[PDB]
């Protein structure tokens, strides 16, 4: 799975 | 002391929530025929690692490239916190007028605007 | 204390849980339009208690006696409770093979059966 983070 | 309760409740109620997927592979299967903006559903980190801090809760959404995900937590006291998977570093979420999935909304599709519009 | 949150999972997502209905008023009003065997709500007895040990769901009926009401609860280790609410002795439940919500299922309907034929 592909997550999206920021810091 | 029991706000995390509430918390658990708008989210579980909801119908975006999926309580039948799972698997990477069930996600990529339900955004096969569906055409939701996006889910939520049981995070892959409450069975998997830290000891017990937050519950976790994933969102999940579908642009041209591919299927996107979003970690989510809910402390014992309520409060919100996106969650950085590689680092499992925490960010509070300040949960908006209309509520938490009210909010919730905002922080995935707003994040899938971004997305989208940089492909 | 981990399991309570995955039971809070099952209960929240399943139909009969009805999170907009709180008061006797509501429950009534329910029952009054729909032919549902039975709702879950949020019970009274989690704002004002001081005792830490249990998260309380009721269930609500109809018979031709009036609505009825069970009151349940579920400590930090998912294990299921009925709760008289006269003494707040509990009885414990154990899950059926299906799962919490099936449990849950046959003890209301079963309490509802019972009694309809006293009358």
């Amino acid at each position: 799975p592909s997550y999206v983070n920021v810091q | 002391s029991e706000k995390i309760y509430k918390v658990m409740e708008e989210i579980f109620v909801d119908r975006h929530y999926k309580e039948n997927i799972r698997t990477g592979e069930e996600v990529k299967q339900y955004f096969s025929k569906s055409k939701a903006e996006f889910i939520l559903r049981w995070s892959s980190a409450n069975e998997s690692d830290t000891e017990n801090k937050y519950v976790f809760i994933a969102a999940s959404f579908q642009a041209s490239d591919g299927i996107h995900s979003i970690r989510y937590g809910i402390n014992k006291n309520g409060e919100l916190f996106s969650i950085n998977t590689a680092s499992n570093k925490v960010t509070p979420i300040d949960i908006l007028p209309l509520g938490v999935m009210a909010t919730l909304t905002q922080h995935i599709t707003q994040n899938k605007e971004l997305i989208e519009k940089a492909l």
